[PDB]
């Protein structure tokens, strides 16, 4: 379970993301 | 014969290596059969699971921005079954991961943005070849811990870049976002991370 942390005033982050074909 | 496993999920471990999971239906099995090879020619791998119970397996020494097709089976004594397909690439050379997955027809990678402690901001970039023309995107929201209620956001438009601010969220608690295009016949796939908003 991997959590990105999101911090106020700190910018845009682009997180990694898993990709999911299905449902 | 075996159904067809209802999902396949990508998760990019580094520049090179990727996290391979699937589920299939609660109704033995052998085990199961995972294949993959570039897509701009390259032999083909095949990995044979050989435990019913393993549902994920991890790949290593994949070449960085190329595309590869993976196509995953589940077998029992009856036979094989159908397979379900996945294209999928790691890009590397904005803060954040240096490596992304990306397919042609899922969103581009997700950029979050904290505006406040609770609301934020999620921008993603239009498919690079999506599977029909795009009505709009659906993301949905939800607390990672479970049990909660999933809130779900229509965005109308094929905007080669998308926006979405989500307000009402709570400092310190992990929020699991997923964004699919939705298209004319269907949906695509969808690309899922978990944030936590902190001061």
């Amino acid at each position: 379970s991997n959590e990105n942390l999101l911090l106020v005033h700190c910018g845009p982050t682009l997180i990694n993301s898993c990709i999911s074909f299905g449902s | 014969v075996p159904d067809t496993p209802t999902r396949l999920v990508f998760s990019a471990l580094g520049p090179t290596s990727l996290r391979v999971s699937w589920q299939e239906p609660r109704c033995p099995l052998q085990g199961y059969s995972v294949e993959y090879q570039l897509l701009n020619g390259g032999e083909l791998h095949r990995l044979n699971i050989p435990n019913p119970a393993q549902t994920s397996v991890v790949v290593e020494d994949l070449l960085p921005n190329h595309s590869y097709v993976f196509r995953v089976r589940a077998q029992s004594q009856e036979g094989w079954g159908r397979e379900r397909e996945g294209v999928i690439t790691i890009e590397s050379q904005l803060p954040g991961s240096a490596f992304t997955l990306s397919t042609p027809s899922a969103p581009g990678p997700l950029v979050f943005t904290a505006l406040s402690p609770d609301s934020l901001q999620l921008s993603w970039e239009r498919p690079r070849r999506p599977n029909g023309d795009i009505v709009g995107y659906l993301v949905t929201c939800e607390m990672a811990q479970g049990g909660g209620p999933a809130t779900a956001f229509r965005v109308d438009g094929d905007s080669p870049e998308s926006r979405l601010t989500v307000p009402g969220l709570s400092e310190n608690v992990p929020y699991k976002f997923k964004v699919q295009a939705r298209t004319t016949e269907g949906f695509g796939p969808e690309r899922e991370g978990i944030i936590t908003i902190e001061s």
